[PDB]
RNA sequence: GGAAUACUGCCAGCUGGGACUGAGGACUGCGACGUAAGUCAAGGAUGCUGGCAUAAUGGUUAUAUGCCGCCCGUCUUGAAA
RNA sequence: AAGCUCGUAUCAGUUUUAUGAGGUAAAGCGAAAACUUUAAAUAUGUAAAAUGAAGAGCUUUUAGUGGGCCAUUUUUGGUAAGCAGAACUGGCGAUGCGGGAUGAACCGAACGUAGAGUUAAGGUGCCGGAAUACACGCUCAUCAGACACCACAAAAGGUGUUAGUUCAUCUAGACAGCCGGACGGUGGCCAUGGAAGUCGGAAUCCGCUAAGGAGUGUGUAACAACUCACCGGCCGAAUGAACUAGCCCUGAAAAUGGAUGGCGCUCAAGCGUGUUACCUAUACUCUACCGUCAGGGUUGGAUGCCCUGACGAGUAGGCAGG
RNA sequence: GCAGUCAAGCGUUCAUAGCGACAUUGCUUUUUGAUUGAUGUCGGCUCUUCCUAUCAUACCGAAGCAGAAUUCGGUAA
RNA sequence: UUUGCUCCACACAAUAUAGAUGGAUACGAAUAAGGCGUCCUUGUGGCGUCGCUGAACCAUAGCAGGCUAGCAACGGUGCACUUGGCGGAAAGGCCUUGGGUGCUUGCUGGCGAAUUGCAAUGUCAUUUUGCGUGGGGAUAAAUCAUUUGUAUACGACUUAGA
């Protein structure tokens, strides 16, 4: 019954922020395929 | 009651009646329960001081009668 | 799907009683008495007669269509025990040292004590459960007999039996010792 | 919201040596006429490029449900978008009216298909008029004769923190 | 409306009731909880056990006596939920937290006092069917409490003793009822129910 | 989502469906067409040499098996509609496998025939078993001690777990043979015979039973009538 | 065949309870009601009544309680450290 | 800032009208998509109706300033993937206030001192003001979820659960089970001690059939036996397969003890959706007061006095009153 | 990894407008089993704690695992 | 230590109150079940009845509750005593006996209230600490200093001494 360590829920905003740009490219990057 | 599916208002007002579903409600004790909470708050001030005045010559009454048996 | 409601049937033969009060059942045969107490599961209990009792699963998922089967199956279990019983038999085997199986008291109570398993110094025990009654097969080698009224007694003291003399560190294609259940009947066997 | 059923009807715009157009009409399920208006003109660009300016609603009118308090079974064919593409469904809801069924549509498809008013259109509301026709096994459950049923565990409604007694479940 | 309330802890989900007290309690009601015991978290038992296993490694590394204390108790369970739900470190939360008292079993006085349920937080009335659940005196006595034992006894033995006192009071209860029949004829009972007494 | 997964086997012969049963339609009603007399017989458990000997104990002469459904269909059930009249007589009496028999042959012939024909079979569960058995106390033959022991080779040892578990019977092997420790009776005369009690006489093959070709009434395309022929 | 009701909208329809405010300081204006006299809710509060007349209200101060509030200046770079 | 001029002035980060533009391919309708006439406007110019505007033009003068960061949009060139070069427009800088537990670039809203009312964004179990509201569904996670997501682990796996689409079979009997049949050349042909449907290589044939593979597997040294492919009897009623979507589990992650903000929550206090009520910003409405500016009046402290209206963020810097 | 091979599927529906999961030539390369280490600004000791992706000890699963010994794997710090 | 210390009663002071203002009014268990009553062949029994909120039940009239005359009943209730039990989970409370003493609004009467001026908590609860009276009760230790060393940096610890 070593129950181990627990992954946190609680976000970072960094990691928030960054998600946000990723998204924001990966966006950009689709209309840019597709147009090619 | 025997009512048949679907039935219209007219037929429900009329097997209603032949049913007696009214009295069979008014003499139930759940019905007698609404109307005394709806009595019991329609009575006025004189009143519910006559209700205390009765109660407690009940009470004296009912009292007498315990010690007795 | 939801189903409004689901049912399922459960005979009672002429000569035994089912009384059902809040989800604990007792049937009484001409065997016994049996008690079982379903207050785990969620169904209603009714009877039309005395030969036929419904049980019944209102706005149920699946997982409680899945237990109102259950149910019924063990009620019908509880009903053949105590009607006809339950005898398992049982087989010992063994290639050089016998093994030993006797019925011991320790402590007041009944076990099956296993002694000399491939040569091993260790004693088995192994409680005898109430209500399961143990007996040595005649004219017939090797065999142990459990009958009772309750088949979840006479199969888990089975399982016992033949889980005490497991076969440790070998190989269980050349070592073929221990105690097998041979075969599963009633303890009325008319044809 | 609360839904009603607005028959809309409008046309191509008219123009010179250009009488007589196509008179497109449609029934739409929406809170208010101004909703009902705007869906008609999507549907209508959906169905073939007619822009809003190159169109005129001539009417629309609130439909009532003929008789709104009898139980009827309606097939409701629609179609719906989402990640994936458009999709057709069938369903069947048991109602007293079009617009309550309609709602009953959208409310479940939200809950099931995660799918919203601006995705959802509704192709046919019908009524099933034989009990024979209908499909799906959760309305035709409610079919039978002297059918009964119990409400297992009734929780009443407190108004008070504190009860001075173990309330039972029994109905 | 009482000076004191005493809450059944028995069948009670864990949070809403903490959620219950710890408003009474900030807004100046005296509350004992009793039966502390046999509240209610639902969920599987090994799940809720697991939540408690968590609980429990959590420490402070370099001093061990410095970092959370984990209360085995049922009425320290229950308190903990309550205080995490209180703003404890204020002079008012530490205040409402003084109108509070918990216990297992039902020990003197209150043994004789009238019992209240909550039923916003009644299992029975939220939990759907089918649903697992788990026991406080069960969790608790998994992760470490030693008086489960203790407890029952002691209730065993008020049980019989209320018991006794139940069996005279219906029986002087039935009395008062006749007693009161006798008099359904009267004027004066006849004036009361028009009035509807 | 939790369901039984369906056994997929990859073998050539698959169900024929709708048109087999349409073209076993047809083909009776060719022969009823073109025959005289047609008799219904039962064929419960027969083999499929014995059913081969009575196809070929005629070549101009035809015989029909198949569905009951569709064959009482065939001949006609109701009296809307039927190939022949006073047929659904006929059709009614017919119990359980069928069996129709064309021909245009002498009906004294075909009951003097089908009368004398008889065969022993494996015998049967639910039914009278002929000769007793009881299997010796010795090393198990395959024969079952009936046949010279000498001559014949024991029982292999692959059968053994198939005797212990589903024949029910005390069975150990010894040095490769099968052996029992008591002798042990399978039947008596005249007893029911379990699904058991026939597998294991099956299993040692001693096929003692007589079976034999029943009939139940026949037809003609002459008179048209139902006539009631109780042949065993 | 005849109604009723719902819903949506309109009334220069009527009427009850609560809260905050009372700026201005002769008159002048626009109106309302009246045969008139004049009166009025019409270019912003008046009438009647009570207690007290001092720490009572209030100020100041020390504390307590609820919520809030990071240590200043300089200097860098968008900016922060 | 100072002068001069005029104020039915002079205009405008706006629309419309007429005149252009990628003619990119949906006009429809032509001499047989190769023709060559048209069309709602995404997105800029010129010139003349809409809406708004009390200040405008010219000439002399004076101070401070002389970096950029982040994002949207379009565009050109690229990488495993990030991305880089331009142009536009915003946000921030000089900027407080409500909310997102917390915060450079997120959501509201810009600020004189107060009172009352209403709201934004965000919320309403408790912490914590405000519905443990109402309604229809879904989900049970052996560390659910309460989000950055039209992002990465993500391609799929699951005998979890729900709802669908298309195929199918079915009372001249469906699915599941029991019991029967499962045949003949033939132990087909080649190598093997042997190989008979089942260690091996080649077409896999012909007949009788309700139906039966020159065989789906176990099984023997070879057989045999069982088996399933297929057909029948049994009783009665819908069943199966492949896909789609939703929620759930897996879809890898280390190392002091810790985090949806905490408690805790399971017909939720989770997820989708609908309808209401409610809470509260330095925002909106109304009032009082302070100041600034402005417009009217003033021959009977005029540096004043009276009446009225609108406004009030601020670094460098400027002007004024103390 | 390179080129492929067909495609489970997909591509605005469109099989060789085009993509594309899972599976199949050649590599240091010749066959009969011949001879053919890096690291300089890091490293020592002591010594605490934690992870498990477990070397040993505990318990299990499979494997021609006879026995003995071993191999692979599961829980487990 | 100039009646010190302590427990009762009245008699006045001071104290400060996370907050009296009719009553915290006692079965247990289940919830796909129960409570109450009644009966029998006594149990998982038969019959009847109840819930659907404590919206209850009990209390509750009198100068913030005065002073008196009767009637009916021998009930209700308080106070100071007394009998007999019971309760150890934190019992500190529950029940009962007897007599005395009051009140009684169960019913009928007779006097008083005003002026607090038209509202102002309009002062009625209970914690503690002192001082005065009259009713009783009981007549110690610890520390320093000295001393030991099973202890010890200093403290502390542990021994001994009329």
């Amino acid at each position: 019954m070593r129950v181990r360590k627990r992954q946190s829920r609680r976000t970072s905003t960094k990691l928030k922020e960054g998600i946000k740009k990723k998204a924001s490219a990966h966006r950009k990057k689709e209309k840019k395929m597709a147009k090619k | 009651f025997a009512l048949p599916r679907g039935a219209r208002t007219a037929t429900v007002s009329k097997k209603w009646a032949a049913a007696a579903v009214c009295e069979k409600w008014a003499a139930s004790s759940w019905a007698k329960k609404i109307a005394q909470r709806e009595r019991r708050a329609a009575l006025t001030d004189f009143e519910r001081f006559q209700v205390m005045v009765l109660r407690k010559q009940k009470r004296y009454t009912v009292k007498k009668a315990l010690a007795k048996a | 799907m939801k189903y409004i409601q689901t049912e399922q049937q459960i005979e009672v033969p002429e000569g035994v009683t089912v009384s059902i009060k809040s989800r604990i059942v007792k049937v009484v045969g001409p065997r016994g008495t049996l008690t079982k107490n379903l207050k785990h599961i969620d169904v209603t209990f009714t009877k039309v007669n005395n030969q036929l009792i419904k049980v019944a699963v209102h706005n149920g998922g699946r997982k409680h269509v899945a237990a109102l089967r259950t149910v019924k199956s063990l009620v019908d279990n509880m009903i053949t025990g105590v009607t006809k019983g339950y005898k398992y038999k049982m087989r010992y085997v063994y290639a050089h040292f016998p093994i030993n199986v006797n019925i011991v008291e320790k402590d007041g109570a009944k076990f099956i004590e296993v002694r000399n398993f491939l040569g091993d110094k260790k004693i088995r025990n192994v409680p005898v459960r109430d209500g399961v009654t143990i007996e040595f097969s005649t004219n017939v080698k090797d065999e142990i007999v459990l009958s009772g009224n309750s088949v979840e007694d006479v199969s888990q003291n089975a399982a016992d039996l033949q889980q005490i003399c497991r076969v440790r560190n070998k190989d269980i294609r050349k070592f073929l010792d221990g105690i097998y259940v041979s075969h599963k009947g009633f303890i009325t066997e008319d044809l | 919201a609360h839904f009603k059923e607005y028959q809309v009807i409008g046309r191509r715009l008219p123009t010179e040596s250009v009488p007589e157009p196509k008179l497109f009409r449609m029934r739409i399920f929406a809170s208010n006429e101004v909703i009902a208006k705007s869906r008609y003109w999507y549907f209508l660009q959906k169905l073939h490029k007619v822009k809003k300016a190159s169109g005129e609603i001539v009417s629309i009118n609130q439909i009532n449900e003929a008789h709104p308090t009898k139980v009827k079974n309606f097939g409701v064919w629609v179609r719906y978008d989402s990640r994936s593409g458009t999709h057709n469904m069938y369903k069947e809801i048991r109602d007293v009216s079009r617009v309550a069924a309609v709602e009953t549509l959208y409310q479940d498809m939200a809950a099931r298909h995660r799918a919203r008013f601006r995705s959802i259109h509704i192709l046919k509301v019908a009524e099933i008029e034989k009990t024979a026709d209908v499909k799906r096994q959760y309305v035709k459950q409610f079919l039978t004769k002297d059918l009964k049923f119990p409400l297992p565990h009734r929780v009443q409604k407190s108004t008070k923190t504190f009860s001075y007694k173990r309330p039972s479940t029994f109905y | 409306v009482e000076p004191v309330v005493v809450i059944d802890g028995k069948g009670h989900l864990v949070g809403r009731l903490a959620s219950v007290v710890a408003k009474q309690l900030l807004n100046g009601q005296k509350i004992v909880v009793v039966r502390a015991e046999e509240l209610n978290i639902s969920g599987e038992f090994f799940r809720n056990k697991l939540k408690y296993h968590d609980f429990l490694r959590k420490a402070t590394a370099f001093n061990k006596t410095r970092g959370p204390f984990h209360f085995r108790a049922p009425s320290r369970i229950f308190y903990k939920a309550l205080r995490g739900m209180v703003s404890h470190k204020t002079a008012r939360g530490k205040a409402a937290l003084e109108r509070l008292k918990v216990f297992e079993g039902i020990p003197p006085p209150y043994d004789k006092k009238k019992r209240v349920v909550v039923p916003q937080a009644l299992r029975v009335l939220r939990l759907k069917p089918g649903r697992k659940y788990t026991t406080l005196g069960k969790l608790s006595t998994s992760v470490g409490w030693k008086y489960e034992d203790v407890v029952a006894k002691l209730e065993a033995k008020r049980k019989v003793s209320s018991a006794e006192y139940y069996a005279k009071k219906r029986a002087f209860t039935k009395k008062v009822a006749s007693a009161n029949a006798t008099a359904a004829e009267s004027d004066v009972a006849k004036q009361l129910a028009a009035l509807g007494y | 989502r939790s369901k039984r997964s369906k056994l997929v086997t990859l073998a050539q012969t698959d169900k024929k469906g709708r048109e087999n049963k349409e073209r076993i339609f047809d083909e009776v009603r060719e022969a009823l067409d073109t025959y005289r007399y047609v008799w219904v017989l039962h064929l419960d458990d027969v083999r499929t040499p014995v059913l081969q000997e009575i196809r070929t104990s005629w070549a101009g002469s035809k015989l029909i098996m198949g569905k009951r459904k569709v064959l009482q269909k065939a001949l006609g059930e109701k009296r809307e509609e039927e190939y022949k009249e006073n047929l659904y007589q006929l059709s009614k009496l017919c119990s359980g496998v069928t069996g129709l028999l064309f021909t245009d042959e002498d009906v004294n012939t075909v009951k003097e025939y089908f009368k004398s024909y008889v065969r022993s079979d494996y015998s049967r569960p639910n039914t009278k078993a002929p000769l007793t058995f009881t299997i010796p106390e010795g090393i198990v033959y395959s024969r079952g001690g009936q046949i010279p022991a000498e001559e014949d080779v024991p029982m292999i040892h692959s059968l053994e777990p198939t005797m212990r578990n589903k024949f029910e019977i005390p069975t150990k092997i010894k040095a490769g043979k099968i052996t029992i420790d008591s002798p042990y009776l399978v039947c008596t005369e005249g007893e029911k015979l379990d699904v058991r009690q026939a597998l294991i006489l099956k299993q040692f093959g001693i096929a003692a039973s007589e079976f034999k070709v029943k009939v139940s009434a026949y037809y003609d395309n002459d008179s048209s009538t139902v006539e009631s022929t109780n042949i065993n």
